[PDB]
């Protein structure tokens, strides 16, 4: 349905933020290559 | 395809080092000077005296 | 015949080391080169990192080894000498290592090794040397191309058109590049805080404090008159024991009174001078700020600034040019620092940044601001901004720049088999070991982008031999090409320093004949 | 070999174990999303019991150990300071592409090229 009809409306601002930010979170949580785990 | 080659002829070669070795010479020059000996003339009945 | 050396303990260590070595270089081998992924370490507290430089890698990690920790000292040694290739020294020492292992086995003595080794040092400075060619400063690409080269290896690559040029510009805003043989990097303040993306990182010519503004009224200041203080602003007290008798119901009244007029004396001294911002250093055993005193600085329309550390004093003093003054009697206008705009400023509410921009006086400091999601990325791009700056100085200590992408280290390695073909005795066995042993970083760079080791070492040899140098390694083409054509080129000290501490640190740990436990 | 006295993941391990802990707090924050999600019900160690749907809350009160898992967590958390509305939306946006880059990586394709393609896009 036309989203303008019924009004379902959101700042860019969140669409926005939300994407750069989960790509930015997913790049820096991808470049792992091994991890070394200490031994407390 | 020549890399494995000539490291089967280093691993197979490395039985003179080991037999100089344990006869208290040198390994390595007497083993080059045996096989330059070997070359050299066709004589391959040369070894680790 | 011969010495029967009845000992074998000796070559258990040597063999026991060597092994530990290959096997601390084999670790962080596939960290290296544009290609390589960091590594994530996770120290005995619940506190991680992602790390890419070798030297902090090696440091998180609680190595057991003697061989292992000589190697994270060589490689902390690499970094604080250049600060690019602290990777690239502990694989060449490794790998080497690994490679006088069968020289070892060969019926070698160590010396014998040693020598041959700082004689093949020796004719690799001279190689790199040759190789090389001459940098001069106010080149700006040639300064971006190096920036670039250095940033290439880590997270923040792809914000390297954004921070490459700030980079090279916080050194070239610093030191003069006429006359400099050298450049501080305690002078480049590096601040990170936490939220944004990377690509709102900042940099300012003036300074930068995470304090906040004492009175909650007045934000922004134009033509801004900041001065330090070092003494305190609240009731007088003696060094000496201080006390006050009081026997009347008059002497309440007196001693309220008097501490009032003597704190608004202090607060109109320091008015009268002009002055519009106050930075109060962060005093102990008395109070900075007394609640009146800051009214009263409320009241004459002033802003404050407290709780500073003694330590920034002279990087505050270095940046907008203002005298700290320790007595009251002493502050004047004639030695009052002065900025065009001082702001305080809210970080989309993740933090209170206060900036002092337009300093007036001049100032040779810059800060660097870095900005990201979380903070992982905040801390590797911090650590890679460092290397930047690290590389850029090398660049101004000695001004020779050479070709990369393993163009130099397969250059050498083609020059010494060459000269090792001339030294016939058994040193010649040493320096072609020496020689093929600095073929591991071209192997490394080649598998690490998923080509093929052997072809593209062999290609890379044939190609160096007809003397196409500086010829490399290329991961946009995905083989080898000339390399200056594409704009990868690194100074020549980084090479040189990673080449003489690997052969060094090599020659020590080859001397090494035992371990006893203390 | 290496004398470190810890425990190493390297490869493929390790890589799929994160990509396990990101759909692991991506599932846990899921349902809670749209206007026919219903919200959960956190209850503590003590008793002290809460009725949330927003998913910043929901992943600041679960304890969270494996750092791969720590990162979306304070991803949630900054996008509730510097927006406030959209907080599962963003957990499972890099959740689910993080998957797919998993995925793209599993067939032998270098993680540089998915992390530019990722910024590009
Ligand atoms: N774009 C590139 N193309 C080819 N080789 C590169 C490129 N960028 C860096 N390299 C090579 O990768 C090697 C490692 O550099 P880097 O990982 O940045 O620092 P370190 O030398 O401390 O490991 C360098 O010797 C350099 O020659
Ligand atoms: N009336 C509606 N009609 C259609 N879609 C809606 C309506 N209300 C909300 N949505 C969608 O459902 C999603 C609900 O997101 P929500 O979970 O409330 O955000 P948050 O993660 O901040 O809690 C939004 O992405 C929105 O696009
Ligand atoms: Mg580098
Ligand atoms: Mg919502």
């Amino acid at each position: 349905r036309d989203n303008k009809q019924a009004g379902v409306f959101e700042p860019t601002i969140v669409k926005v933020k939300s994407l750069k930010f989960a790509t930015e979170a997913a790049i820096t949580i991808l470049r792992i290559d091994d991890l070394i785990k200490l031994h407390p | 395809e020549q890399y494995a080659m000539r490291a089967f002829a280093d691993a197979l070669e490395v039985i003179p080092m080991a037999l100089s070795e344990n006869s208290g010479m040198n390994p390595i020059q007497t083993m080059t000077e045996v096989r330059a000996r070997q070359v050299k003339e066709m004589n391959p009945a040369l070894g680790i005296d | 015949k011969g010495a029967y050396q009845d000992r074998d303990k000796p070559a258990q260590i040597r063999f026991s080391n060597i092994s530990a070595a290959k096997a601390v270089a084999d670790a962080i081998r596939t960290s290296l080169g544009p290609k390589g992924m960091d590594k994530m370490i996770q120290d005995g507290k619940g506190d991680v990192t992602i790390t890419n430089d070798g030297a902090t890698i090696l440091k998180q990690m609680q190595v057991l080894h003697p061989a292992a920790r000589m190697l994270v000292e060589l490689s902390k040694a690499q970094d604080i000498e250049a600060g690019d290739g602290t990777t690239s020294v502990v694989i060449i020492a490794g790998s080497l290592l690994d490679s006088c292992t069968k020289l070892l086995q060969k019926g070698i003595h160590p010396t014998i090794i040693s020598e041959s080794f700082q004689k093949a040092l020796e004719k690799g400075i001279e190689i790199l040397t040759d190789m090389s060619r001459p940098v001069e400063l106010s080149d700006r690409e040639t300064l971006l191309n190096s920036a670039t080269t250095s940033l290439n290896s880590k997270v923040v690559s792809q914000y390297s058109s954004l921070l490459s040029p700030m980079s090279v510009n916080a050194v070239m805003k610093v030191i003069d590049p006429a006359t400099a043989t050298s450049v501080d990097l305690r002078d480049i303040k590096i601040v990170k805080k936490l939220g944004g993306t990377i690509d709102d990182c900042e940099l300012v010519e003036g300074l930068v404090l995470t304090q906040k503004v004492s009175n909650s009224g007045i934000t922004r200041v134009e033509k801004a008159k900041i001065g330090l203080i070092q003494f305190c602003l609240s009731a007088p007290k003696t060094d000496m024991d201080n006390q006050i008798v009081v026997s009347d119901y008059a002497q309440m009244d007196r001693v309220l009174r008097e501490e009032r007029a003597y704190i608004l004396n202090l607060v109109k001294q320091i008015k009268k001078t002009g002055c519009n911002v106050l930075l109060i250093q962060k005093s102990i055993l008395r109070d900075a700020l007394s609640d009146l005193a800051l009214h009263f600085l409320n009241k004459m329309k002033i802003m404050v600034i407290k709780d500073i550390e003694r330590e920034d004093i002279e990087f505050i003093c270095k940046t907008i040019g203002t005298k700290p003054v320790a007595h009251i009697d002493q502050f004047t206008a004639d030695m009052l620092g002065s900025a065009e705009l001082a702001e305080e400023v809210n970080l989309n509410g993740s933090g209170k940044l206060l900036k002092i921009t337009g300093c007036a006086s001049p100032g040779k400091t810059v800060t660097i601001v870095v900005r990201g999601s979380n903070k992982l990325v905040i801390e590797e791009a911090e650590r890679s901004i460092h290397d930047a700056l690290c590389v850029i100085r090398c660049l101004v200590k000695k001004r020779a720049l050479i070709a990369g992408g393993g163009a130099p280290e397969i250059e050498l390695a083609l020059r010494l088999t060459e000269y090792s073909r001339t030294l016939s005795g058994m040193e010649s066995y040493c320096v072609r070991a020496f020689a093929d042993a600095m073929e591991v970083i071209p192997s490394t760079l080649a598998e690490n982008a998923g080509l093929n080791p052997i072809s593209t070492v062999t290609e890379l040899r044939n190609r160096h031999a007809q003397g196409e140098k500086t010829a490399g390694i290329n991961v946009r083409k995905g083989g080898i090409s000339n390399i200056l054509e594409e704009l990868v080129v690194q100074p020549l000290l980084v090479s040189v320093s990673a080449l003489t501490l690997a052969t060094e640190t090599v020659r020590s740990i080859l001397k090494i004949d035992d371990v006893v436990n203390t | 070999p290496l004398s470190v006295f810890g425990d190493r993941s390297t490869g493929e391990t390790i890589r799929s174990q994160n990509v396990m802990a990101a759909a692991s707090i991506a599932n846990i924050v899921k349902s809670s999303l749209g206007p026919v999600g219903l919200d959960k019900m956190l209850v503590d160690d003590i008793g002290d019991v809460t009725i949330t749907n927003d998913g910043a809350t929901i992943l600041k009160l679960l304890e969270v150990e494996h750092p791969a898992a720590k990162v979306l967590c304070e991803l949630a958390d900054l996008q509730d300071k510097e927006v406030g509305d959209g907080t599962t939306s963003v957990v499972i946006i890099a959740a689910e592409l993080l998957k797919n880059a998993d995925e793209l990586v599993k067939q032998k394709i270098h993680p540089t090229s998915v992390i530019s393609g990722y910024r590009l896009a």
